[PDB]
């Protein structure tokens, strides 16, 4: 709706933090998962025997 | 004046809102720093990728 847009732009920039906090969630989430799972620098293999 | 105070009073609250996450975040820093200081500075630790 063109209008409830119009009466949205009044109220600053709600959005714009709102948007920014969402952001730094997703981001921390990935930084979260390489930070717990990626603590190894090589990927190793056993050898065939088990 | 009633509807800019209330907007105001929105964005005031949730910038308070904001600096008390954020000071909880930097507070877990600071405790994990403290005892960084506490653990290798005075002593040797035994603490695998500490």
């Amino acid at each position: 709706s063109t209008e409830c847009s119009n009466l949205l732009l009044q109220y600053g920039s709600f959005c714009t933090q709102l948007k920014r906090a969402l952001t730094g969630i997703a981001v921390e989430q990935d930084k979260n998962t390489q930070e717990v799972f990626a603590q190894v620098k090589q990927i190793y293999k056993t050898p065939p025997i088990k | 004046i009633d509807r800019l105070i209330t907007g105001r009073l929105q964005s005031l609250q949730t910038y308070v809102t904001q600096q008390l996450i954020r000071a909880a975040e930097i507070r877990a820093s600071a405790n994990l720093a403290a005892t960084k200081m506490s653990e290798c500075v005075l002593g040797q630790s035994k603490r695998v990728d500490f």
